[PDB]
C-alpha cells in the first residue's frame, strides 16, 4: 500500500517481507532482515550525471557546546568531566515558562566546568566544554 | 558523442541542457529557439557569435502536465543577459500567460553584458515588468545554480519561491570588491551570499539541495502540488490512504504539565496522509512550520506553531514567513489548516527597535484577507493578540475546534491577578492565582461566549478535518471592489 | 460651566470631545450615540456604570466635506475597548464603507477590559477585521495622543498614516515590565516606544507634532489633499498660481563638478505650486524624500532622492517609504511626479545579513504595479539597477526627461574600464576612463536608445510638468485579473 511499511513478496515459493522507510526521490530507505540500508534508484541519465556531483564532507568538530537562546538552567543531567555518549540529556534550560534539554548529540568524552544551577546568564554561553 | 562538455564536466559541473534534461519527461521537450546572435557591433564583439546566444528556452512537460522553462549558460559569454536574450524570455511569459501554465527557471546568469550598454537594463526592465504583472496569475519557481549578481538578483525575489543549491552557488546586489573599496573588510563571496546566508540570515531562499539531480527529484514533486493556473481547480489525486484510519496516538501527545515542551510535528503528521509534506524555510525561524500537504488526496497549506523552539512565540521572521506563504496559498484557491500554541508576542527592546509593529500586522492582514476556506484547531494555550491573529473565528473563519485542555484567556493569571487587585492583602498570590486559572483559563468560557464551534476529543481531528474540508469544497466569498489593497510593508 | 474638566486640564491635557470640537468646523459635528452602558456583571463592575461608555463617535464635516472620526477617552475606565465600546467603531466604518468617506481615529486606550473576559478580544478582532476589508477603499488617518499599549496598537498601523504627539504619547506590544521580567534590562517608557523612537528608529509614525492644537491644525491642511473615496476623483481647488510663472534659477542648480554636492529642495519647490509641500515621515531615511504637492491646483505625489544624505543611495529604509507611498497614491489615483539621482545600492555586509534582496524588491513592485500617470526627471546620473527601480520608462511610463548634463550608465566608469580590459597595460586609467565617461557617460546614448523622450533645458520643466499632467487626465488601463498579487513581504 503507497506510504505503507509492511511489503509482501513472493517469487515461485519463497517469499519475503521488508518494511519501507522513506525516500528524498532518489534515495529509498528500505529495510532488510530487521537492517537499514538506502538504495539508489536512478535511470541512465542520473547515474552517468552522478558521478560528477561534488561530495563534501561535513564539520567534524569536538569542541564546546553552547546554548542556543537565552534562559536559566534549573536542571544538570552530567557530571564534569567524565564521559558523554551520543543521545544523552545534558542539561535543562527555562525560559519564558518552559523547560528545553539540550542534549549531547554524539561524542566519547568531555573536559570542562559546569554552568552551576539557577545561573540565569546564557547569552550563548559555553554551558558544557568538549574536548 | 560527448563534445565540447568534458570542460563543463571535469569541473564537477552539469550542463543547462543536462538540468533541462532530467526535470522534465524523458522524450517532451521541443526547445523553442536555438539560432540567435546577439548583432551588437562593439568593442570588437562583431566576431565571436554564438547559435544559441546563451539561453535555452522551450516547453516540456512534467506528469503529464505542460510547463516552461528557461536555462541560463555560463560557458557562452558568462551567461550574460542582452537586448537578444531577453527577448527569449519574455515571449515565454507572454505565452504562459495567454494559456494557463506556469514557468521554471535556472539561473546562472554572471551579471549583464557591458558590451551591448544600456540594453540589458532594457532587458531587465522587460522581465521585471512581466514578473510583476503575472505575478498572482501563474505561479514563478525559480532554482539558483550558480553565480547570479547584480542587479539581475531582483527577478527571482518577486517569484514566488526561491531555491538554492549548496556547494556551487550564491547570491548578493553587489561584489566584496565594492565593500572592500568603501568600507574596508574582506569577506569572500560565500561568507557574503552563500546559500547558508540566505537559508538563516536573510531569510530570502526558501530551501537549500545538496546536489543538481536531487534538485531536479524534489522540484518535481513540489510540481506535483501546484495548481496550473488562477483559475483552475486544486489539483486532487487518487490516494489508497482514507479518512476512517484510526489516530488514538494524539490524545497522549500533550503533557499533563503546562512547562513542559512537545514536538508539534506529532500533531501534524498523523492527521494529513503518509509520507506528503514538503517543508518550506525548514531552517529560518523554527518557531513557526509552513508547508504543503495533502489531505484525502488534495493539496492543502499548513501553518502551525511549535513550541519546541522559544516556546512557540510569534516574532519579526516568522510573522513574516506566515504572511508570505498565506498571500500565496489564498491567491491560487488553496485550503489553509492552522494548529495554534502561542503564548504571545517575544518581549525585547531590539524588536521594538526593528519594527515589530510593521511585520506582525502583515500576518493578521494575510488572514484575514484571506477567502479560501480555513480550519482551525486550538491544542493548548491562545493568549492576547497572538489568538486574534492565528485566524480567529472572528475573522471569517469557517470552523474552530478546541482541545480539552485547551486555555484562551486575555493574558497569563499572574498580569490578571495583579491588575484586578491593586493593593490587595499580601500572599495574594496562592488563593488568586489558582482561581482565576481555574475559572477562566480553560476552553469552557470561549465556548459559552461562541468562539469555538465544539470541544473534541484529539482522536476525532481526522474526521472532522476531513469532513469540514469536503464540505466546504464550494465556497463563493468575495471582498469590496478595489484596485488593490495596500499592505503594511 | 467647566465641570468635571479641570481636572483633565490640571495635568496639562486636553479632552476628546476638545480634540473634536478643535477638528471640525466650528458647528458641524453631530455625536452618534451618547447613551451606552457596559452590561459587564463581572468582579465588581455591576455598579458605576458610564452613560458614554469612553468613547465618542460623530460624523462632523471639514472644509465643507463629510467625514466620520471616533475619540477615546482616558477618565472613563483608561480608554478601554471592551464588548460594547467596538460596536460603535464598527458601526461607524460599516456606515464610511456604505458612503465614500474616509475616517480618522484619536487613540488614547490604555489596553484591553480585563473585567469582560475575551469579548475585548472579540472586539478587537472585529475591528481588524473592518480595517483589513476597507483599506484601499476609503483613506484611514489615526492620530495617537496618549497611551496606546497591548494588542491595540496593530490597527493603527494597518491604517494608511500614523501621527503621533510629542510630549504625551507613546506606542508598543509589551510592557516594559515583562522586558524587566525575562531579559532583566530596566527601561522606561518612553525610551521604549517614545515618538522618537517611532520617528527614526521603527519608521512607524508618519509624522511628529509639537502640541495637540498644532495637530489639529495640520490635519485639516493633510485633509485638503486627500480624495473623499476610491471612486471619486482627485480633488482640484482654485489657486492664481500659473504655469506660466517663470523659472529660470534651474538651470544653476546643478553644480559643474561630479563631487559635489546639492539640495533636491531647491529642485522640487520651484515646479510645485509656492507653499504647497506636507513631507512625509521628515526625519527617517532621509536620503529619499516623499510627500504630497499641488501642481496647477491638484494635488500629485513627489517621490525624489537626495545627494545631501549618503550620496542619494537606496536603501532599506528608503525602499520600504517609497513602496508604501507608491502603493497609497496608486491606489486612489493620484499622479506620480519623481526625480532621479541614484549611484546605485549601499554596500555593506549588515545590508545582505539584513535582506537587502526582498526590501529593494518591494519599490520596483510598486512602480511597476502602479497604473496613474507618472512623469519621471533625470537631473544628474542613473546606474545599474537603480535607474530601473526609479520608474524608468520600460516601467509603463507615460513620460520620461533627462537634463542635459545627466548620465545613465550601466555602471561607473572604472568598474567598465576594468572588466573591459582584464590585463591590457599598466597606466590604463588615464587614457581609458576618461574617453569612456566621455562616450557613454551622457544621455545621448540613451537618448539613441529611446529611454528618454527629450532633453530639455532645465527652464521648462513647469511647463512641461502641466503639459504632461493635464493632457493624462483620462488614461485608464488595467492588469490582468488576479485575486490579489503577492508582493515580496
Ligand atoms: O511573568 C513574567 C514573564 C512572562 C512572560 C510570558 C511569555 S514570555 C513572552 C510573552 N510575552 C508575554 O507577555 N507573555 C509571554
Ligand atoms: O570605487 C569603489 C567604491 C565605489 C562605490 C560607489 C557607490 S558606493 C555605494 C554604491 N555601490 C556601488 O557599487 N557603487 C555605489
Amino acid at each position: 500500500k503507497a506510504s505503507y511499511p509492511i511489503i509482501r513478496v513472493k517469487d515461485g515459493e519463497a517469499e519475503t517481507v521488508l518494511q519501507f522507510w522513506g525516500t528524498n526521490e532518489v534515495t529509498y530507505g528500505m529495510q532488510m532482515r530487521g537492517t537499514t540500508f538506502d538504495v539508489n534508484v536512478m535511470s541512465d541519465l542520473q547515474s552517468t550525471l552522478a558521478h560528477f556531483v561534488p561530495i563534501t564532507e561535513a564539520t567534524t568538530n569536538t569542541k564546546q557546546i553552547l546554548s542556543p537562546m537565552p534562559g536559566v538552567i534549573v536542571a544538570i543531567k552530567v557530571q564534569p568531566g567524565q564521559m558523554v555518549v551520543a543521545g544523552e540529556e545534558l542539561l535543562t534550560l527555562e525560559a519564558m515558562k518552559m523547560r528545553n534539554k539540550i542534549h549531547a548529540q554524539a561524542d566519547g568524552k568531555v573536559k570542562e566546568v559546569k554552568v552551576k544551577l539557577g545561573a540565569t546568564v546564557e547569552d550563548n554561553e559555553v554551558l558544557v566544554e568538549l574536548e | 558523442p560527448t563534445a565540447a562538455e568534458d570542460l563543463r564536466h571535469k569541473k564537477k559541473r552539469l550542463t543547462a541542457m543536462e538540468r533541462v534534461q532530467l526535470f522534465c519527461d524523458p522524450g517532451t521537450f521541443r526547445e523553442r529557439d536555438a539560432l540567435v546572435e546577439h548583432e551588437c557591433h562593439n568593442f570588437g564583439m562583431e566576431k565571436r557569435k554564438v547559435p544559441g546566444d546563451g539561453f535555452i528556452t522551450g516547453t516540456g512537460k512534467v506528469f503529464g502536465r505542460p510547463v516552461f522553462l528557461f536555462s541560463h549558460d555560463f560557458t557562452v559569454f558568462g551567461g550574460s543577459l542582452s537586448r537578444t536574450n531577453a527577448a527569449k524570455v519574455v515571449r515565454i511569459m507572454e505565452e504562459a500567460a495567454k494559456i494557463g501554465v506556469p514557468v521554471i527557471g535556472f539561473n546562472d546568469s554572471g551579471g549583464a553584458r557591458i558590451h551591448e550598454g544600456v540594453d540589458s537594463l532594457a532587458g531587465y526592465a522587460d522581465i521585471f515588468l512581466r514578473n510583476t504583472l503575472f505575478s498572482g496569475v501563474i505561479p514563478q519557481i525559480s532554482v539558483i545554480m550558480g553565480p547570479c549578481a547584480g542587479g539581475a538578483v531582483y527577478s527571482p525575489a518577486i517569484t514566488d519561491f526561491t531555491f538554492m543549491v549548496e556547494t556551487s552557488s550564491y547570491m548578493f546586489v553587489t561584489g566584496p570588491e565594492v565593500v572592500s573599496a568603501v568600507g574596508g573588510k574582506l569577506v569572500t563571496k560565500d561568507e557574503l551570499g552563500g546559500p547558508h546566508v540566505h537559508a538563516t540570515k536573510s531569510g530570502v531562499s526558501a530551501g537549500t539541495f545538496p546536489n543538481d539531480i536531487v534538485a531536479m527529484a524534489q522540484l518535481r514533486r513540489l510540481y506535483s502540488y501546484l495548481p496550473l493556473s488562477n483559475r483552475d481547480p486544486v489539483p486532487v489525486l487518487p490516494t489508497a490512504d482514507e479518512r476512517y484510519r484510526d489516530v488514538s496516538s494524539l490524545n497522549t501527545v500533550v503533557p499533563t504539565e503546562v512547562k513542559e515542551a512537545y514536538d508539534m510535528r506529532d500533531v501534524i503528521y498523523p492527521v494529513i496522509d503518509h509520507d506528503s509534506f514538503f517543508e518550506i524555510q525548514p531552517q529560518f525561524a523554527k518557531n513557526i512550520i509552513c508547508g504543503f500537504a495533502r489531505v484525502e488526496g488534495r493539496s492543502v497549506c499548513i501553518i502551525a506553531n511549535q513550541p519546541k523552539v522559544q516556546a512557540g512565540v510569534l516574532d519579526i521572521d516568522s510573522s513574516v514567513k506566515g504572511a508570505r506563504m498565506v498571500r500565496f496559498a489564498d491567491a491560487f484557491n488553496i485550503p489553509i489548516i492552522t494548529f495554534v500554541d502561542v503564548p504571545g508576542f517575544l518581549p525585547g527592546v531590539q524588536q521594538e527597535y526593528g519594527g515589530i509593529i510593521r511585520h506582525g500586522a502583515k500576518l493578521l492582514y494575510a488572514y484575514a484577507e484571506a477567502t479560501v476556506p480555513k480550519v482551525t484547531i486550538i491544542t493548548r494555550k491562545a493568549y492576547g493578540g497572538a489568538y486574534d491573529v492565528m485566524s480567529s473565528k472572528h475573522l471569517r473563519g469557517d470552523s474552530n475546534y478546541a482541545w480539552p485542555h485547551a486555555e484562551i484567556a486575555v493574558m497569563g493569571a499572574a498580569g490578571a491577578c495583579k491588575l484586578l487587585y491593586s493593593k490587595e492583602t499580601a500572599e495574594q498570590q496562592a488563593q488568586r492565582i489558582a482561581d482565576y486559572e481555574k475559572t477562566f483559563c480553560t476552553p469552557l468560557s470561549a465556548a459559552r461566549k461562541g468562539f469555538v464551534d465544539a470541544v473534541i476529543d484529539p482522536s476525532e481531528t481526522r474526521m472532522r478535518v476531513c469532513e469540514d474540508l469536503e464540505r466546504l469544497a464550494r465556497k463563493q466569498l468575495q471582498n469590496p471592489w478595489k484596485k488593490h489593497g495596500n499592505i503594511p510593508l
